């Protein structure tokens, strides 16, 4: 399964690294290790997230604490082969959410 | 005025509600339920805030252009560049 | 298992609970009440924390010696002294 | 292809409790929760590592969400790659009933 | 009505002043002005607080945001002349409480 | 000496609203806001730790309950419907 | 440049637990804690502002409702008991 | 000695609403709330400035707590000292029903 990222999701990743990396580069690297590892897990298991059609109909959420990956599969089906996964945003729950669920 | 309804709670919840009433914290279980539901109304508004925020962020992502693979080695180099002007 | 009870809520609360069920957020009003009462259990524990804290502070005050009038002019001078060793 | 999937006795009890609680007033909703939970478990049998690791709970614990429920499970062996002999679902937890920070 | 303060309440007042006065003396002075004004109001109106027998049987609470005055009247009656008011603690709700009520 | 100073990085949006609150006279300094916010965070953190302890307790109960077995949901439905009496 | 640095004074007890959380690997730095805590405080503040707006709304309704009059609680009891049907 | 005390029409309605709500299941509790609210109002007539000023609500507003209720009122004249001609109780608010940060 091909894994791609929206231009904004790439910008999210850069911003996250810059924010914590401004004081702790090791922590910034650790976050990238964790986000990459989860994104790899997601490519192997495209439906591992939770469907959130109350956000948008194809939206899914996958937690990678403290972050939330918002993503979709193409096609947006419940069963069968997935051609790709698009990560649409990487959200920091500490900065943008009251609760995860 | 007032609206009565029949509701199902857990035995554990019912027991603590009875304890609180018997201890004089509340006059009846319905007083607890009214306080609790009012707090839930605010919780639900905060939940709706979260959903709206995620929807806004999603829509921005979906309008930002063609998605591409990410090389995290290259990405790290780019983020460190950003840190130094 | 399950415990049923008849409770009285406000018409405004009942209306929003019905809205949430009809919108598919919940299957029944009792699901809302159970979530809300569970949150109230935690709120009540935090309230009890506050009461215990105030009781602890009270008891310390009551055991600290003879109460006296306070001159706030003199008190201010003493606090500024404390600020400078 | 699908690995063996088993449920702890307590997890079976969790499932019965869930159905009886909501079924006491809305049997169609009870049936839908079983449809959804069965579907999620069938997915898990096909992809045993789809749940996120939660070693802060216990070292092998994994969590798979099926709102408003959280499935707690492990694979055996508890490895990140390689053959899995079974998945054990240890609990089915209702976040509305048991969690502060979720649901 | 005579107004007195427990030794700990006096220590509370000093600590409050020192904490904020360490960076803003004007603010520290303002807090003393506000606390003194409320304590004077309380001496004129000894039962203006809320009874809190769930704390201790004679306990009363009077808010002076962000602070809470814990106090009692002597005698601890609901009606009739009060001989004195004792302020037992001055509590900062921002530092020590989840909620005021 | 009853405080400890630290240099912290907040977001520009957060710093802005903190300044707004101080300018409106809601707080005297930004430090007062951080002290209140961190006390609330301590309580939030304890509720989160409660959740982890509760999940661990539930997990441990499940692991102590005996041999795990497959579940037939069609059969399970019938058993649950009987428990409904 | 996506952060703003400020020097803040927290209590020694707060600083201690913040260090404990970082040492336990719950957070990478104290700044991450403050950012989370201040976001929560923003939401808390908005709920408090909601309360003030709600009290003001209720006040304004009362002031618009007509001539105030004395109330006889014995009489009021009878009127309320009749509303109970 | 006691000043004139009056209640807005809406405050009277608040009192009736309070009694009917709890009285629908527990008339003794309804009676106790009226005993307590009447007692607090009688105190206020004797000491019209016992409520804390809350100019953040409206400039003359004062708040007097009778848990779980908050009495909102003003004196006229709205002065800190001197003769008061009346106290108007503007609302009786149930914090359990209407406030996030209290009760
Ligand atoms: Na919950
Ligand atoms: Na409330």
């Amino acid at each position: 399964v091909r894994l791609v990222w929206s231009p904004t999701a790439k910008a999210d990743l850069i911003d996250i690294y810059v924010m914590i990396g401004s004081e702790n580069i090791r922590a910034a690297d650790r976050y990238y290790d964790q986000l990459e590892a989860r994104a790899l897990q997601l490519a192997d298991q495209p439906r591992m997230g939770v469907r959130r059609p109350d956000i948008r109909p194809s939206a899914r959420m996958l937690v990678e604490a403290p972050f939330v990956l918002l993503y979709e599969t193409v096609p947006d089906t419940d069963d069968g082969p997935v051609e790709w996964v698009e990560i649409v945003r990487v959200v920091d729950g500490r900065r943008d959410l009251n609760r995860l669920f | 005025n007032v609206e009565k309804m029949s509701v199902a709670v857990t035995p554990q919840q019912a027991a603590v509600m009875r304890e609180a009433v018997e201890a004089g914290e509340y006059a009846t279980a319905s007083e607890i339920v009214r306080e609790a539901v009012r707090d839930w109304l605010a919780k639900r508004e905060l939940r709706h805030d979260d959903i709206r925020r995620l929807r806004q962020l999603w829509d921005e992502g979906k309008a930002s252009g063609r998605p591409e693979p990410v090389d995290f080695d290259a990405l790290r180099k780019e983020a460190r560049q950003k840190l130094t002007e």
